């Protein structure tokens, strides 16, 4: 009989950096997703497994809600089969993804005059992430043959960079909050 | 599609001056901008990245500054080896360079000396006529060659090129070629080029009559 | 040391294909972002293509579908495969190590690609005959490919010489002018010869220029 706590993920006051994206596990509750989809407050609401107005009518063993912040131009990377710094190095959806991608502009909350430098993303990585891999490493990146031994320098880079979110950014460079719902003995139903 | 516009395309200055080059983005792009220097016949060099970060080993007189929509590159006291072209660049899943800013040596205005050359009899035998107009040792760069043929203003049948600033007097020279078939060249008398330039009070015309 | 050396550029016809190579030292190509940047004669830098250390690739619209960037880790070498070439693809091609947010810090010296239907041909040299400063010169017309060298009186005359950038005519051939200004008093007493050398065609021309 109990309601899935989608509010505390969508309405959380603080969101994770994309490289350290948060995962919430929705289990043992009832979910009304047409209330999310009827919100009409999301610039992105693309579902990949089955119709969004037709998903209040199904059951799943486990629902995962992943959430993070990225820049606007990068929201398109949060979809199956994409490439780029986010999809390759930060958060990677599988090619056979079934689920929904929801996003909205968060310029009012996550940008600051002077620039908000708290949101970070992974800039350097030797190889692409597997689907749903979370790399929280801050080891210095070795771009040449000499080991870095924890010292930044030539061929030795800190692997993370911060988005400088300012409210005068173009919308492509403004912060967007993203929630990814993936659908995995039923525990959650409509 | 964010468009970068760099300005000015040409900047004249002298050793010791403070020069300011601007790059304007059609939308706020935060710090996603870098500046490069290129000397003729040589590879680019990185100067500044992330808008205001000076690349290692680059002289401290170079500095960058940016809001998101307006970026400037400032050379605090111009050195002789800073005469070069400068390009701003914007990035993210692509890289886009600005058109560039050429920093040139300032000097006093100098009028061109103008010469016109008729086609040689040898070239005519082959069926084409090349008329050449020379503008020698002038400053500044901007000049207008207007070819006139029997007082009809010519358009679409000329090409020109300009030298680099001369190493001793910092002037330019310009050469403009007007190309006609022999038959067309034989169906006209007075060939002239009229030159407009800041160092001339009125335009100067050099001309010749075909076959005199 | 740190080095990028780009080779493979040469002359090729429209529609043809060409592979450029960029051999690196002092960093690991497959560990880095890597770019190709080019510069057409007398024009600005144009970014061409980028490869991410993880293998993603991106292209400027003007080469999309025609160029392919790639690398070979065992040779620490970066490649640009260029198909369906066009005349406007004529440029010096550079590779750079690309630090993304941090910019491209290491560059090659560049390699030259020339795309053209034209076939090799030595210039015709015509006098630019003079009419206390006089002007005379040589018109070095209808050659291909670049470059030509011009000198005056076998190097003995250098003051007052301007040799102008070549122009590319609609015929696909190049044309250039070289001039010198001299005292008009010397027009009757000094011989002036221009020495035109076009090695690609192995052509040398000396042309006396008189009133
Ligand atoms: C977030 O808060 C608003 C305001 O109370 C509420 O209307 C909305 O339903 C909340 N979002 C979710 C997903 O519960």
């Amino acid at each position: 009989t109990n309601l899935c706590p989608f509010g505390e993920v969508f309405n959380a006051t603080r969101f994770a950096s994309v490289y350290a994206w948060n995962r919430k596990r929705i289990s043992n509750c009832v979910a009304d997703y047409s209330v999310l989809y009827n919100s009409a407050s999301f610039s992105t609401f693309k579902c990949y497994g089955v119709s969004p107005t037709k998903l209040n009518d199904l059951c799943f063993t486990n629902v995962y809600a992943d959430s993070f912040v990225i820049r606007g131009d990068e929201v398109r990377q949060i979809a199956p089969g994409q490439t780029g710094k986010i999809a390759d190095y930060n958060y990677k959806l599988p090619d056979d993804f079934t689920g929904c991608v929801i996003a909205w502009n968060s310029n009012n909350l996550d940008s600051k005059v002077g620039g908000n430098y708290n949101y970070l993303y992974r800039l350097f990585r030797k190889s692409n992430l597997k689907p749903f891999e979370r790399d929280i490493s801050t080891e210095i990146y070795q771009a040449g043959s000499t080991p870095c031994n924890g010292v930044e320098g030539f061929n030795c880079y800190f692997p993370l960079q911060s988005y400088g979110f300012q409210p005068t950014n173009g919308v492509g460079y403004q912060p967007y909050r993203v929630v990814v719902l993936s659908f995995e003995p039923a525990t959650v139903c409509g | 599609d964010i468009q970068l516009t760099q300005s000015p395309s040409f900047l004249s200055a002298s050793v010791g001056d403070r020069v300011t080059i601007t790059c304007r983005a059609s939308q706020g792009i935060s710090s996603y901008l870098a500046w490069y220097q290129q000397k003729p016949g040589k590879a680019p060099k990185l100067l500044i990245y992330a808008a205001s970060t000076l690349q290692s080993g680059v002289p401290s007189r170079f500095s960058g500054s940016g809001s998101g929509t307006e970026f400037t590159l400032t050379i605090s006291s111009l050195q002789p080896e800073d005469f070069a072209t400068y390009y701003c660049l914007h990035l993210n899943s692509y890289r886009t360079f600005g058109l560039g800013t050429k920093v040139e040596i300032k000097r006093t205005v100098a009028a061109p000396s103008v010469f016109i050359f008729p086609p040689s009899d040898e070239q005519l035998k082959s069926g084409t006529a090349s008329v050449v107009c020379l503008l020698n040792n002038f400053y500044p760069r901007e000049a207008k060659v207007q070819w006139k043929v029997d007082n009809a203003l010519q358009s679409g049948n000329s090409q020109e090129s300009v030298t680099e600033q001369d190493s001793k007097d910092s002037t330019y020279s310009l050469s403009s070629t007007l190309t006609l078939s022999k038959a067309d060249y034989e169906k006209h008398k007075v060939y002239a080029c009229e030159v407009t330039h800041q160092g001339l009070s009125s335009p100067v015309t050099k001309s010749f009559n075909r076959g005199e | 040391e740190v080095q990028l050396v780009e080779s493979g550029g040469g002359l090729i016809q429209p529609g043809g294909s060409l592979r450029l190579s960029c051999a690196a030292s002092g960093f690991t190509v497959s560990s880095n972002y890597m770019s190709w940047v080019r510069q057409a004669p007398g024009k600005g830098l144009e970014w061409v293509s980028v490869i991410y250390s993880g293998g993603s690739t991106y292209y400027a619209d003007s080469v999309k579908g025609r160029f392919t960037i790639s690398r070979d880790n065992s040779k620490n070498t970066l490649y640009l495969q260029m198909n369906s070439l066009r005349a406007e693809d004529t440029a010096v091609y550079y590779c750079a190590r690309d630090r993304d947010y941090y910019g491209m810090d290491v560059w090659g010296q560049g390699t030259t690609v020339t795309v053209s239907s034209a076939s090799t041909k030595g210039p015709s040299v015509f006098p630019l005959a003079p009419s206390g400063t006089a002007a005379l010169g040589c018109l070095v017309k209808d050659y291909f490919p670049e470059p030509v060298t011009v000198s005056w009186n076998s190097g003995a005359l250098t003051s007052g010489v301007h040799t102008f950038p070549a122009v590319l005519q609609s015929s696909g051939l190049y044309s250039l002018s070289s001039v010198v200004t001299v005292p008009s008093s010397s027009l009757g007493t000094q011989t002036y010869i221009c020495n035109v050398n076009h090695k690609p065609s192995n052509t040398k021309v000396d042309k006396k220029v008189e009133p």
